[PDB]
RNA sequence: AUCUGUUUGGUGGGAAACUCAAAGAGUGCUAUGGUAUGGUGACGGAGUGCGCUGGUCAAGAGUGUAAAAGCUUU
RNA sequence: GCGAUGAUCACCCAUGGGUGGGUACAAAUGGCAGUCUGACAAGU
RNA sequence: GAGUCCCAUAACCUUUGUACCCAGUGAGAAA
């Protein structure tokens, strides 16, 4: 319906990231048939979980809001949520892990005294996690160690990873020389593609849930859209009223493009244009 | 669910039998059920007050098909003694009915009677 | 009133049937509206005078069929030529025009041809338009078998011979409730029909 | 047909030239040319109000 | 009271005029042989003998659907061989204006609330059959959903607040795309604390929130104070 | 209530008027200001420059419309939904749109004039 | 996933299966918006794997109250426990789409491994398959839908209204109506017969006037004949017979002919009688307090009328025509007998006590005069 | 009326069709392969073993606690 | 030992009659109100 | 040759017999 379920004046400072949850609490029993679950952490030292009340069954006949706190002691900068087992991690001025039961973090696992701009956690094999610092480098981490595993220090500052959910060893970084990179986890000595065709700061990237194709929008206020094995855009998005792509994402159809701007809209697109979303004949089908 | 149905309470009743008082001193009220009915098809009536106690009640109980038909406001108040009392006769009425009027020194007090009896039906 | 004399209920309709009423092909449709139907269900005290209603106005179309059953006999032992001629209900509805059946038989063909339609004969002569030619005469059986404008020539020719007729009936002594002089004026109109229904104005 | 027109053709006169009937009524100003169909029809004013439309 | 007319009909199919010296709106009747609310009848005698039909005079101030025919509407759906759903059939007095210009091959389902009203358009649509009364509320559409099925018209003369959303249910239910949506907007009997002119626009805007792509509004000031219809199509993908 | 254009919008950051407390001083009265959807759309047309114009537009006392129709030509959308309704007071200094208002007649109109607003076909302003 | 889709109609109970979804995220778009306009495409989405048909219109009411008020009947139980598969009721419950968002905690209720959805997705589907209907069915129903919907609406109306047919006051429009065509109709036959009689001699028609006594006392005679023991249903039968005796007027067949003219006005005659008893008994029971007031036929003619027992409640008092002091005796009268068609009309099933009271209050203004 | 002289009213392309073509609009019809039959002896059927589904019980583990109970458990 | 569940509001004589205007019903061998034309046609 | 199936199976007028008259209002009424 392009309508928000709810708002919520969740912080005071930039909320800095966000993501989703399904938290696996050991004492009550989480509701997802009708609560969703987002927790987001800001500058402020706050990582707060709330619940949203849903209409996507009718199954039921409710206290939505803020149903923790989690605290640090300076700021953060991303966040991203483990795909099973109640965990999180928060990048910041260290990066922690935490989980929702416990109102502290569960271990610091940082390489050096360095902060962390980014962060994301693997799809499958969802104990890998990877993050970007703000000295050029990518970190990966493991969390059957418990500890980082190997970095690599680049150019340009890496805005952005995004994991392969079809390769789950594959990531793409997005950074501030114009263009995305291909890395294999198992050899990072070099990337296996470059993407090329920004030309200013590349600030955000995603994959297909097919894994066959990426978006990726950057400081010039426009969006592109890359075949994995080729390199060079095969679809550029702009608008007038598009300012300053930060975020974007490749909603889990594989067929539409959600990309937040920075002059408050988000919108969405086409992953393939001239492509409509009715269903087909079988004589229009072929 | 009564017969009488909407019935409204001390407090409304009392505003209600106020404002019945001075549309009656005021020359907007007609007060008697075939005088309240003649009134409701004819249009000008702004809305119908019927008392919940008469010895029959179908006797009144006519006038909510005529009100529902003509969208009017009806409201029955407990006792038919206060409200021809209200009324200034000196017999108790059954139902009493207050016409429009434009040049009425009473209307906004009319008009909150009306909302309230409304959000009440 | 016989198919509620028979059934009464729907759900009476549901477990009966019936030939002798409503014939062969309206029973799928009754039984279908007997299924679904947006009509209420009836009490016994009131589905007994439907039910007296219904067999009254049973009897009363046997007594208008005995009725005219009388009135056939009473006109073909009156005037039976023109009941060989124009029919029973016809001439009697010719002789209660005119009032006697002398006083019909002492008028001409022409008013026999008319006698039904005065308001049109007179208006259409008090204006200088043209008159009717149907008149009473027109629910004759022959009249029916014509077709085109013929069915004014044979009105013309019907009253002819049912003028012969009448006043025959009217004026005979001799005579012998037998329809003989009816009947052979019927044959001559029917041959007579016969050879302006043979003639056709296409060209072959 | 013709030969009903031929006697509904005066009032239907009487209903072209309305506003000529009476020096007080003042019509809003149609045409009104004759309908293709019509019908003549007679009110029926019915069995419960008595001597005010009747 | 015993004079003459001449029945001509309406551009809108289905209803007629009445041409005497005053002029009537007519439509054709139903179940000849009775008034409904009183009003009076025309009996036209066409022509087997011709045979004796009959016409109803809708009256405009007792009919908002008349006051908007007779103050001009563009386009009424209301039409000849249609389905209509009307709202707050608050008793047989438009339902049968209605019905009979709908005819004998369309479907009218009067939907009402209250039970002594729905005792009298139960006995009314016994002898007009082309109605299906619905006790029940409008607010809830599912409670009758399984009795009707594809409107072509809504017709809303329900005089509640919540309106535009009873009608956004009841259209996105039974109503199929664009197909009519009628509504007779009461200003005073939405809300009285802003004018007459607000709350029209309000309504307006919910309907075409809802999707109802609104084609004109009619105030049938003559007839009411205070008062609109609003004709719209149920656009369902792309009022643009 | 009143509906908003783009240039009454830059027009009072110019002047360093508030929207609501600018309308509330100008009529005496308590305003609800709208901004259409093509106003809106406009406002984010004029680009990277008038981002201070647009995030004083995005205001929660601010309410807003929803304009439904091609295209982002806000004069024609407010010069339509008022002479339809007849209930809006028009908030504008365009030229051309002050006279199609002030040619339409019944429709209240105010401009940013001098260091504050100001209202013209409104009779009842005092 | 919105698996099967639950479809309630009047003929029965439809569970479909969904065999491609449509889009939620480009759910307001054109195309699908009107994918389900298009049957060609919808036929697409839609599968009907099954169609339980209702045993009659008794349970297709039961089951629209049910559905109405939403609950779980007993041939939903059935249907449903036959086409949905055995899910688990912990991880992955199957999705049925149904349009009543408090009826799809009825059916987790009984079957624990079904999740409802009800939201715009499953609407569009619904009013999918209400929009096509008969087309999807591919002809396995009996009864035409339209004509089970006109069925089970007025069935529906009535009951939740209520509508008894012994209340029902049409039956005495229609009896009084029709009682006074029956008047008029056994007078003219009467008299026909009485003028055909008449010639048989002038003189039973001065004796005897009653329509009914002639006409079955000369039903039997038809000639002279002394023995008049049985023709006293004797003063006026011994005139009778004195008068055959000195007979002063004038067959066979025509005779025979108005003796069944005679039988058929006797037919008529206890057709009327019966007629009138049962009004009279309908006018108790539909309206016993005007009937105790003013009597069962006047109060008869009183709602005929008036068109109603409704139309004479909802009139004025001033303004019911029933039929000095006597000039307001009739006005006391149509108040009092106003106020007892009210009592009568909008109580449910009435008493006689007002009527009673009205009565004694009525006779009590006359006798005072 | 070999009076009158005003008014009102009238006067002062087509046809055929069980023809031949060119196009437009609407409506009807299960109008149904989201990747086409159960199977080129390369196959099918029967049975077995593995795999899968559901509930029940038991065990583990977490959480809770004086002990619990309860709740959670890919 | 009142009342809104309703008070009130054509011609002639020293309760009864005389004289007629409208209402419905029925009747009328009462009225309008007067019963078309008249010698060719079809075919070969 | 020729306008009925469109109520001459009818309509209206006149006369003669049978049963009546010549609604709204809205606070008074009685002493
Ligand atoms: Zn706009």
């Amino acid at each position: 319906t392009r309508e928000e379920f709810v708002s919520f004046k969740a912080h005071y400072g930039l909320v800095t990231g966000l993501c989703v949850t399904q938290p696996r609490f050991h004492d009550k029993k989480p509701d997802l048939k009708s609560q969703n679950f987002m927790l987001s952490c800001s500058d402020d030292k706050t990582v707060k979980l709330w619940s949203i009340n849903v209409d996507d069954y009718s199954n039921k006949n409710n206290e939505e809001g803020l149903i923790r706190t989690f605290d640090g002691e300076s700021a953060f900068q991303g966040i991203d949520s483990h795909r099973e087992n109640s965990t999180f991690a928060t990048g910041g001025a260290k990066i922690h892990l935490w989980d929702v039961n416990r109102l502290k973090p569960v271990s610091d696992l940082s390489w050096g005294a360095d902060n962390i701009t980014s962060l994301k956690f693997n799809q499958n094999e969802t104990d890998i996690l990877a993050s970007t610092g703000s000295d050029n480098s990518i970190v990966l981490y493991d969390l059957r160690t418990n500890s980082p595993t190997q970095k690599i220090v680049q150019t340009m500052r890496t805005n952005a990873i995004c994991w392969n959910p079809m390769e789950a060893f594959n990531f793409v970084t997005a950074n501030e020389d114009h263009n995305a990179y291909y890395y294999d986890m198992r050899n990072l000595s070099r990337s296996l593609n470059v993407f090329k065709d920004h030309v200013s700061a590349v600030m955000d990237v995603d994959f297909s849930p097919t894994g066959d194709e990426i978006v990726t929008g950057s400081y010039d206020k426009s969006i592109r859209i890359y075949k994995t094995n080729h390199g060079h855009s095969r679809e550029i998005y702009h608008t007038k009223r598009m300012q300053h792509v930060f975020q974007v994402k490749y909603s889990m159809d594989s067929k539409y493009i959600i990309s937040g701007s920075d002059d408050g809209n988000v919108r969405l697109w086409r992953s393939k244009a001239w492509e409509r979303s009715n269903v087909k004949t079988t004589r229009e089908k072929n | 669910n009564p017969k009488a149905f909407p019935l409204a309470d001390a407090a409304l009743t009392q505003q209600i039998l106020d404002v019945v008082q001075q549309a009656a001193n005021l020359r907007q009220l007609k007060k008697g059920a075939n005088e309240a009915t003649k009134t409701l098809n004819r249009g000008i009536s702004e809305f119908i007050i019927m008392a919940a106690d008469c010895e029959p009640i179908e006797i009144l109980l006519h006038l909510p098909l005529l009100c529902e038909d003509k969208n009017v406001p009806y409201v029955f108040v407990p006792s038919r003694v206060a409200l021809g009392r209200a009324c200034g006769v000196s017999r108790p009425v059954i139902a009493a009915s207050i016409t429009t009027n434009d040049a009425s020194a009473i209307k906004t007090q009319i008009y909150a009677v009306k909302d309230k009896i409304e959000t009440l039906l | 009133a016989r198919i509620i004399l028979t059934m009464g209920i729907r759900s009476k309709a549901s477990e009966t049937d019936l030939s002798e009423i409503l014939p062969e092909e309206i029973e799928e449709r009754v039984k279908t509206a007997a299924e679904v139907s947006m009509g209420t269900e009836i009490t016994q005290t009131d589905l007994d005078n439907i039910n007296a209603l219904a067999e009254q106005i049973v009897e009363f179309a046997a007594y208008r069929e005995q009725l005219s059953n009388y009135l056939s006999a009473r006109m073909k032992a009156i005037a039976p030529n023109l009941t060989q001629l124009v029919g029973e209900l016809v001439g009697a509805r010719l002789i209660a025009h005119s009032g006697s059946l002398i006083s019909l038989a002492k008028s001409p063909a022409s008013t026999i041809q008319i006698l039904g339609a005065e308001k049109a004969l007179f208006r259409a002569l008090k204006t200088k338009h043209d008159t009717p030619k149907y008149g009473l005469l027109y629910h004759a059986s022959l009249v029916g078998q014509a077709t085109g404008k013929n069915k004014g020539k044979i009105a013309r020719v019907l009253a002819a011979k049912a003028a012969v007729s009448l006043r025959y009936d009217a004026l005979a002594e001799d005579r012998d409730d037998s329809g003989d002089i009816g009947l052979e004026s019927r044959a001559k109109v029917e041959n007579r029909l016969s050879q302006l229904e043979g003639r056709d104005l296409r060209t072959t | 047909d013709d030969n009903m027109r031929r006697e509904v053709q005066r009032d239907l006169l009487l209903i072209k030239h309305r506003a000529a009937l009476d020096p007080k009524r003042h019509y809003k100003k149609q045409r009104w040319e004759v309908p293709e169909r019509f019908a003549i029809g007679t009110i029926i004013e019915d069995k419960s109000e008595f001597y005010s439309s009747r | 009271g015993g004079a003459k007319v001449v029945i001509e009909p309406h551009r809108h199919a289905g209803v007629y005029i009445a041409r005497g010296k005053e002029d009537l709106l007519v439509t054709k009747n139903m179940a000849p042989g009775e008034s409904v609310y009183g009003e009076k009848r025309i009996s036209v005698e066409e022509p087997v003998p011709p045979t004796k039909v009959e016409y109803r005079v809708w009256n405009p101030f007792r009919s908002k659907l008349a006051a908007g025919i007779m103050g001009g509407l563009d386009e009424l759906f209301i039409a000849p061989g249609k389905k209509v759903l009307y709202l707050g059939a608050a008793s047989g007095t438009s339902v049968s204006h209605v019905s009979d210009v709908v005819g004998p091959e369309g479907v009218v389902y009067a939907v009402e609330f209250s039970h002594r009203p729905g005792r009298e358009l139960i006995s009314m649509a016994k002898k007009r059959p082309n109605i299906i009364p619905i006790i029940e509320d409008a607010r809830h559409p599912q409670k009758y959903r399984m009795l009707i099925g594809m409107v072509d018209c809504v017709f809303a003369d329900v005089a509640q607040p919540d309106q535009a959303r009873i009608i956004a249910l009841n259209s996105h239910m039974f109503l199929k795309d664009q197909g009519g949506v009628v509504i007779s907007i009461k200003a005073n009997c939405i809300d009285s604390t802003v004018d007459a002119e607000t709350v029209f626009a309000r309504e307006v805007q919910k309907l075409r929130e809802e999707r109802i792509k609104p084609l004109e509004q009619l105030t049938l000031e003559p007839y009411e104070r205070d008062h609109c219809i609003v004709v719209g199509r149920y656009m369902r993908s792309g009022l643009k | 209530q009143v509906l908003i254009d783009t240039n009454f919008i830059n027009f009072s950051i110019q002047k360093k008027v508030d929207i609501v407390r600018g309308m509330m001083d100008c009529l005496l009265a308590k305003c609800n200001p709208l901004i259409t959807d093509c106003v809106m759309a406009e406002l984010e047309k004029l680009g990277p420059k008038y981002r201070i114009a647009l995030k004083l537009a995005r205001d929660p006392r601010i309410k807003r419309l929803s304009c439904s129709h091609k295209g982002t030509y806000a004069d024609d959308c407010l010069v339509h939904r008022v002479l339809q309704h007849k209930c809006y007071i028009v908030a504008t200094n365009d030229a051309g749109l002050k006279q199609r208002i002030r040619k339409i007649p019944g429709i209240p109109l105010m401009s940013v004039g001098g260091h504050a607003y100001v209202i013209e076909k409104l009779p009842d302003v005092f | 996933p919105i698996e099967y889709l639950l479809f309630e109609e009047p003929t029965g109970y439809a569970v479909f299966k969904v065999k491609l979804q449509q889009d939620d995220i480009g759910s307001r778009l054109k195309e699908v918006q009107e994918q389900i306009n298009d049957f060609g495409a919808f036929t697409k989405l839609i599968e009907l794997v099954s169609f339980a048909p209702f045993k009659g219109a008794a349970e297709a009411l039961e089951n629209a109250n049910d559905i109405s008020e939403g609950l779980v009947s007993e041939s939903l139980k059935a249907i449903l426990d036959l086409n949905l598969p055995k899910a688990s009721s912990k991880k992955k419950n199957i999705t049925l789409a149904i349009s009543d968002k408090n009826l799809g905690p009825s059916i987790k209720e009984e079957f624990p491994y079904v999740d409802c959805i009800s939201n715009e997705l499953a609407q569009d589907l619904i009013r999918g398959v209400r929009l096509h209907g008969e087309k999807l069915f591919k002809g396995l129903q009996s009864g035409d839908l339209e004509r089970a919907q006109l069925g089970l609406g007025h069935a529906y109306s009535r009951a939740k209204v209520k509508f008894s047919v012994q209340k029902n006051d049409n039956h005495i429009i229609q009896a009084i109506a029709l009682l006074d065509q029956l008047d008029k109709d056994i007078n003219t036959f009467a008299m026909r017969v009485k003028e055909w009689y008449g010639w048989h001699f002038p003189e039973l028609a001065k004796l005897v006037p009653d329509n009914y006594t002639f006409a079955k006392l000369v039903l039997f005679i038809k000639d002279k004949a002394d023995d008049s023991l049985h023709d006293l249903a004797n003063e006026d039968s011994g005139i009778a017979q004195r008068v055959i005796d000195n007979a002063r007027i004038s067959s066979e067949t025509d005779m025979e002919n108005v003796c069944v003219f005679a039988q058929r006005v006797a037919s008529l005659a206890d057709y009327r009688r019966q007629l009138y008893d049962y009004l009279c008994e309908k006018m108790h029971t539909v309206a016993p307090n005007l009937s105790e007031l003013i009597g069962e036929v006047i109060g008869a003619r009183l709602i005929s009328h008036a068109g109603s027992l409704t139309n004479l409640s909802k009139q004025a008092a001033s303004t019911v025509q029933i039929l000095k002091n006597k000039g307001r005796i009739s006005r006391y009268l149509a108040n009092k007998c106003s106020m007892a068609s009210r009592i009568d009309n909008y109580s449910e099933e009435p008493s006689n006590v007002f009527g009673s009271v009205l009565k004694k209050q009525v006779e009590q203004r006359l006798e005072f005069y």
